[PDB]
């Protein structure tokens, strides 16, 4: 192995001045930890396979591939790949460095680490929680454009992604997607693009029971107020403040979940379907007073709240599915 | 400071519990451990048991056999000997174990002990 | 007591020494046990479904090249002689964040025999992932593993083994987890093929069980008294329709709080936990108990005493029903 | 396509160089130019006064020691071979936390040409600190700053300047803020005086206009509803002294909760900001709500249809005077 | 004042030092002796059970092989100079986390003498466990430890002892914990054997009681405040069943509220604490008390003045049983 | 101009220096000036008692053996040279945790002189502890110090001086603290003995004066409209049983909430700060008219008007007791 | 954007107070300096304050001797010169300077000045 | 800033009680210490206690014979002689020390003292 080393130029890339060097690419998905929508991020450990020939290093007299460790990593030429939109990634250095080198007769060399990313995310939740997002991870070359360095898929990606075994405790990964961006031009010369796209849908369930059944309960106790008689002002007063604060209450808290969150998102506007009706039922017993200042008006919202309430929860339910 | 008593021997030719009370600081001694010294022989190690959590561990010889168990209503670890042998004939100790103190197996590292009861079989 | 002479046998010994070559490189797989002294386990996370574990690293191996003669002694060297010797890359499968400590010098050993025997230990604190079953939660047992793996050398160059069988994880009993005890732990071995080869594998198992004491005085207890103070509706004359009313609008708020503030501290799991079936329950009676009151007002403008043997009766059968299901 | 030849001018370049020395150290000050690709702006916190901003820094400069002959090419080389050679001790002066991306190498680029000119570039995640002006808050504009600066080399060693005039600076449309808009950037180039000596400073700067959408829906909306409620007592009548003095209560405790809610998000500054003159404005209005019935329910042991009139009145004029003010 | 005399003496010790061999290798077993100048304890967190100790911790030890003759002085050297000499592995046992300061150079000392003594400091920020007995809390009293341990070294190479005797440990005074108070110190050497062998153990151990100040004013006046309210409802006529209702709803949910804000701030601790059985005695008080206007409103459609004289009767009882059977 | 002359000169310098030998070593002590240019003081933590400060560290000393002729120049070299010059070990003793900037390299300037002055500087971002008295509190004034000391030297090897006199230390102007405002900066020089030795010590010491305005829009004024909000139950007529006591119990109420998230913010001291006794004092007042009405409810089944002439009156002598102590 | 304007100079044999009213972006300028220039000298520092917190500083000949403050109601800043010497002959400027604009002492880091006083004793 | 007086001394052939009353920024220097020098000999630690927590410390000589205490309400700290006997007869002075200022034993340490009391046995 010294002999080789020796005379080995490190600084160059194989083949310097001449065709590019083709550069074969595979991920292994390991687990996808946390998505978060409030920082538009998420984080992705991961093995990340390159090939690619030096033939500087072939050697003779052996046909079997040299095993090497992660310390004879420092001594070769490697691929300057970078995530384009990490936000911060790492090593695995327990108990070692988790790197590997396998070297071939012929040149091949077979180069694996383990990182661990927080890749950001763009995130739109127009349709929140019932929404789908898209994220992706962007692998290219951060010094060398396509004249010196070539990227592409390996066969074997299509088999050993994993995708298929990751288990997301709040989304579900329904599709997925390896594209090859051969045009992408940031600063200087073209830098072809990996760029790994998959499809996250929200797990619609308990989650989103919790947001939306109190703020129907909490309907459905004002509308318990068109029951009670209407001698009762404290009694049907205090039902209707009480349900109109708790549901102010509710919708700061559920947008202060997302502190930078500028944009109408579907729950939001429920929350304020939901203050309608609850408002409007105390301004309904506060005409009846007035007008006693009846007994059909309380009859007929007993019928007309409730079917309104349906109606325009079908209206809601059906354009956001 | 913890003060260790332990009652339950005698002599049989059979099923035997002994039993070990324990008063004081326990909270830093969460763990105690049973030892038997045959004549001329080194202490040896039987077996373990947390306070809390009732975690437990056994050596080969008296594995499958001895049982060991706490209640932490009456702070006594007692210790059933079932199936009992002519070679389980030494002095029963009990001892108690310090947070950091180290491994299980080895009776220097406890600092608490007891009288101790012979049995003969 | 020559130090001379043993500098001497050691710089022979690295003299010459490849640690880009594995021990009997392009030959039989080299054995290497394992041993692993639990210091404790600070946090087990449901929100971000991981552990944290201290432990003490061991790994025995037999390298030929630094078999020594003439020294009746195990040389026990700095740490720092680590980065002279060949290790294995043995990492962690499902680890999150890992590191080894380095006050005041890193927390490793080197420890020579004559024969070549090298015994290499480390202590790591971990993060490690474990997936969790939440739906019996909090009454749930769960099974957190921690894989052990070759990352580079395959099943061809490489060996994993427990070192002293069912005894080579130790300090299991120091684990005192708050929340948790440790039922039991098991150590597993296998091999693992991926597409660049088949791996060993060594796994190290608990299995955790849930302590119901926070739980009871935390949710279960708050539920159980809201209920019963909705109870106190029925003994109120209807007359006082503000007092009952208010009693009513009190208890269904009250247990809207404590339900939205126990799933904020929890994953957002989309199934139905056991808690929420009980804290869904809970809330059933309170609104059947306001429900209730607005019927008798209806009706005014006997009832009282009937749901006044129903909702006890039925909230027992309830607390029965549920506690049995569950345990 | 000789790869020794383009070897053996690399060590040529190499052999005798000093990085300790800038080029024409002892002559005239080496230009330095620079530009910036934005990336992406993620955070802007006002508690801390200071955003997080991810770009590609890039710098321009000629080292006659590096320049070769023969090579109708541009040496892209391994960015290992940085160590080895002068670069700029560029620093950003109101910087508070920065880093060089390091996955799966070290984000950064050397690119040499035949007449010595070298390309440094390095893609940099900063948080640099940033003053803001909350008096107009949340109808507030900020404008802030990257200072660039070079540490030790003065303007008698060094020399800055925007490579391209004002287009040096690309990528602010990538900017996507939910809370923010990028109204203008600019390029200030100038020299700054210490103790020390004179050093060349180059400024880029953003005047971000916040965006109102969030705070209508959050803050002034429930304001608004609350202060409608307070009207409800109006039409009810005097002799339900619970209704009304419920309606007042609970209407100025959820005033006091939202303000006191809002107050926690921000910085403890100890002026006014114009959301809390609304917020103190909403208050009177409900308090003095309150107090008429007080004075309404004294009288008693014409008032409230007088009421009726001046509170929604003097709300709108109230609210009219305060949006033209602060738009 | 011969500075290359002295560097010719540094020079010739360090040539030939082999570095992975400890003193007197192969031989008796180094005595290392350590002292702590305690810095302060920034933290202790209840909910994590660890401690934060900053301290200036100092190993003296002979090394023959450093001995030099003909400069009476002890040459205080550079720090990077430890880099090429034998340090003990001492390691913390109980430790979490920790590191050594480097700003502005590593906060290290190496300072030699003529017999070869070598005196090794260094200032670390370490975050060790501390198992907390919260059964008393808050008038519960805590012992945390700090362990000292060599890593690789057994008994049979290295032996520690406290510098000094029970003096080896200074600056306890300095700690100024605002919830606790150091009742006592003391200073433990042992010897703790594992599977691998027998290792030196040095102990340092403080006894803290808690400060019951804070939490007089911000858990227990409260809730008494909450329970003399409830009280009220006494004072007030039956025919008001809206008022009195009402006094025993908000005295009931005010309870909840504080009892679950504490619960929130402790460890998931499955035991009872000190403060949570005054807790549920309060609430029983409170829960009574709305229990029996509910017994008068039932039997209306004496018992208040009789009800006037047994719950402060009672609720005196209580404390005085609470206080005195936890002081 | 003569790169090549000015490389040997420097390679001259550098051939036969040792790092680990101080300046004039085994003789007089060598003298370190040091100026201090702040940059800013990000945070000021009560809960954590310390801040946060950012600050470029010059030493300034003379090494003979670094002393150049010939080239009539300030030699400004990279950053990266410090390794191999010795350098002043200097620590903050009281910094909890710090670093010197990285980016776009270390942020560390060397500056040789004809004279063999030294210039070393450094772009330092510390959290230094800091102990606050908070009797007073939101009132109070703090005076939180940054002591520098020497780690290794003791007093016979090097001594520190502010260079400068009074002017040593620069930029106070520049400090911008929302909460707090720079009243004075003062410098200390004085020698600190320990067990090792006699040490150097450089003090600096800023007196922080708090800003009232935050804490009367959040605190201060919520606190005196509620207690205003109950002196309006003495005008609603005494059979509007329900509206007083509920007017009673929601003061009442509240007042407790914001004394608890008062605390909240705060380290859990055990003595009482003015805003506590403020807070009590008005719980005082809420909790007595709460009392009022019940005495008034007890005799019916003047008293009113004349609690309306008693309660504002106490409240604002109360108010000018407080205000004339604490001011 | 600032502009500044002084006044209050004029010619005396006693205490003299000057004022410079500042409008504009005076948010991005928190810092207010004084400087005098005598005839064929350079530019003299004479003293800065900042806009919040009054943090002041002054040169060493005029220590002791002159004293500035600010009101920010007004954005004036007032140097009010007592003791005078035939020394403290020079026309009187009003400057600001940037949050990162480098040290006070020193003219060129200021931006926007004033027209400038001449004052004679 | 702290003033420091101190009382109870006299001529004794027994028991005595020293006291020592504090005023000013006492925050500032928590620690106080008690020093005694006597004729021709260096000043000599005798005990130092901080005002909150009540931590103390003692010399050899004085250990298990002199007791030291303090209360706050009063800003006094008081050391109680007992058992004394002849080589206690020295100058005993009252001083404090800064947070940071370095080790108790070392009176250099301290920046404020009181007037010193004369005792003689
Ligand atoms: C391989 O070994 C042979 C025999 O030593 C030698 O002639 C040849 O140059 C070597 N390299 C190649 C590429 O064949
Ligand atoms: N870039 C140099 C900064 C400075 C501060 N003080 C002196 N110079
Ligand atoms: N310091 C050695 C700890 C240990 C654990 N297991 C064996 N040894
Ligand atoms: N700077 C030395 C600190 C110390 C503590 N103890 C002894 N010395």
């Amino acid at each position: 192995l010294d002999g080789l080393i020796a005379g080995y130029a490190r600084n160059f890339r194989p083949g310097i001045g001449g065709p590019p060097v083709n550069v074969a690419l595979a991920l292994e998905v390991a687990s996808i930890d946390h998505i978060s929508e409030a920082n538009m991020e998420y984080t992705m450990t991961v093995f990340l396979h390159q090939s690619w020939r030096d033939s500087r290093l072939s050697y003779n007299h052996t046909n079997e591939t040299l095993g090497l460790d992660s310390r004879f990593v420092d001594k070769l030429w490697l691929p300057d790949t970078f995530i384009v939109n990490a936000k911060s990634a790492w090593f695995h250095d327990v108990t070692v460095e988790n790197k590997l080198i396998r070297l071939q007769p012929d040149g091949v060399i077979l180069y694996s680490i383990r990182i661990t990313s927080t890749v950001a995310c763009d995130m739109d939740l127009a349709k929140y929680p019932m929404d789908e997002q898209e994220c992706m991870l962007d692998l290219e070359s951060y010094g060398y454009s396509s004249e010196d360095i070539v990227y592409y898929w390996s066969e074997s990606q299509e088999h050993i992604h994993g995708l298929d075994k990751l288990q997301l405790a709040q989304f579900t990964i329904t599709s997925y997607r390896f594209t090859t961006e051969l045009m992408n031009f940031k600063s200087a010369g073209q830098f072809p693009r990996l760029s790994l796209h998959f499809h996250l849908r929200r797990n619609r369930g308990v989650y989103i029971i919790q947001s939306y059944m109190p703020s129907v309960l909490l309907v459905a106790m004002s509308w318990v107020s068109f029951w009670i008689s209407q001698a009762a002002v404290p009694a049907r007063v205090s039902l209707g403040i009480t349900t109109v604060l708790t549901m102010t209450t509710l919708m700061v808290s559920a947008r202060s979940s997302l502190p930078r969150a500028s944009a109408i998102k579907a729950l939001d506007v429920y929350f304020w379907i939901c203050y309608v009706f609850v408002f409007a039922a105390l301004v309904e017993y506060a005409f009846a007073h007035f007008n006693a200042d009846a007994d059909t008006i309380d009859i007929y919202a007993r019928a007309v709240f409730p079917a309104a309430f349906a109606a325009v929860n079908v209206i809601y339910w059906a354009a956001y599915a | 400071q913890v003060q260790l008593v332990e009652s339950g021997g005698g002599l049989v030719q059979g099923s035997l519990r002994l039993s070990c009370a324990a008063s004081g600081h326990t909270f830093n001694y969460p763990i105690m451990g049973w030892f038997r010294q045959a004549p001329g022989k080194e202490r040896e190690f039987v077996g373990a048991i947390s306070w809390s959590g009732g975690s437990t561990s056994y050596a080969d010889s008296v594995k499958d056999r001895f049982t060991i168990s706490r209640d932490n209503a009456k702070n006594t670890v007692y210790l059933e000997m079932n199936n009992l042998k002519p070679e389980d004939t030494a002095v029963y100790y009990c001892a108690a174990k310090g947070r950091y103190s180290g491994g299980l197996y080895y009776p220097t590292n406890y600092d608490y002990w007891g009288q101790g009861t012979q049995v003969t079989v | 007591g020559n130090m001379s002479f043993v500098k001497e046998t050691v710089d022979k010994l690295l003299k010459g020494y490849d640690i880009r070559l594995r021990p009997d490189f392009g030959g039989p797989p080299v054995c290497v046990g394992m041993n692993i002294d639990i210091a404790s386990i600070d946090m087990v996370s449901e929100v971000n479904m991981d552990y944290t574990l201290t432990m003490y690293f061991q790994q025995y191996w037999r390298d030929k090249r630094l078999a020594y003669s003439g020294i009746p002694l195990n040389l026990t060297l700095d740490n720092r002689v680590a980065d002279q010797l060949w290790v294995p890359d043995t990492y962690f499968l499902n680890d999150k964040k890992s590191f080894v400590h380095g006050v005041t010098v890193k927390n490793r050993m080197i420890r020579l025999h004559p024969d070549g025997t090298v015994l290499y230990g480390l202590r790591i604190t971990t993060t490690a992932a474990c997936m969790m079953d939440l739906r019996r939660y909090p009454l749930d047992e769960q099974n957190c593993t921690l894989e052990i793996e070759s990352y580079g050398y395959t099943t061809d160059d490489i060996e994993f083994y427990w070192r002293g069988g069912d005894k080579a994880v130790t300090g299991v009993e120091r684990i005192e987890l708050p929340q948790f005890s440790i039922v039991e732990h098991r150590l597993v071995s296998r091999n693992v093929v991926f597409a660049t080869g088949a791996y060993p594998r060594l796994s190290l198992s608990f299995r955790l069980k849930r302590n119901i004491g926070y739980f009871i005085l935390q949710t279960y207890m708050p539920s159980i008294l809201i209920t019963i103070l909705s109870w106190v509706s029925f003994w109120i004359n209807y007359d006082a329709s503000a007092a009952r009313v208010a009693l009513g609008i009190t208890t269904v708020l009250t247990m809207t709080t404590i339900n939205t503030h126990l799933r904020e501290t929890l994953p957002k799991i989309p199934y139905v936990k056991a808690i929420d079936m009980y804290l869904m329950g809970c809330f059933v009676f309170v609104f059947l108990a306001l429900l209730e009151y607005a019927f008798v007002n209806y009706i005014f403008f006997a009832i009282d005493r009937w749901s006044r043997i129903v909702f006890p009766f039925t909230f027992s059968l309830f607390n029965l029903v549920y506690w049995l299901y569950y345990v």
